[PDB]
């Protein structure tokens, strides 16, 4: 018995432990990825600006 | 004349301009300080989960490895 | 017995996902850092470009 209480509540932090990695995890890659398109979008802003510098 | 007030006023137009574009300069610049101390703050987080994960994970299979040698023993 | 073995490894389970779970989340805040960091010395970039805009 004694055995079985110790690991099941070691099961359950480890488990919460888990879950709040995944959300954390989740929040930082939709921010990264936000990131990444606004950088991908100034790159290409920058190239259409270097292009109408071409122009004039 | 027209040509006169019109070059002051696309004159002072490009100095409030420039000084905008400056100002946002400086604020974004303040904004990527913080974000390098974010990241600065986020790498000492790394290492700290690293260093006591680590530690865990040892007493863990000292745990484990002494459990084993007693199952083995018996 | 049974519920014992299978608490433990289940446990054992968990702690492998969960380092493996903080390997990729340290991987992805560094890259994020790296790709902010870059994306940062560009706006200075922009932001000599601005200083000599100032010209204006």
């Amino acid at each position: 018995s004694d055995k079985l209480k110790e690991a099941e509540t070691r099961a359950e932090f480890a488990e919460r432990s888990v879950t709040k990695l995944e959300k954390s995890i989740d929040d930082l890659e939709d921010e990264l990825y936000a990131q990444k398109l606004k950088y991908k979008a100034i790159s290409e802003e920058l190239d259409h600006a270097l292009n109408d510098m071409t122009s004039i | 004349d027209f040509d006169d007030i019109h070059r002051k006023r696309m004159e002072k137009d490009l100095n409030e301009l420039q000084a905008l574009i400056e100002a946002h300069f400086e604020n974004r610049k303040k904004e990527e300080e913080e974000l390098v101390s974010l990241k600065d703050r986020i790498e000492r987080r790394r290492a700290e989960r690293a260093e006591q994960q680590r530690i865990r994970n040892e007493r863990e299979k000292e745990r484990q490895n002494r459990l084993a040698e007693e199952r083995a023993r018996r």
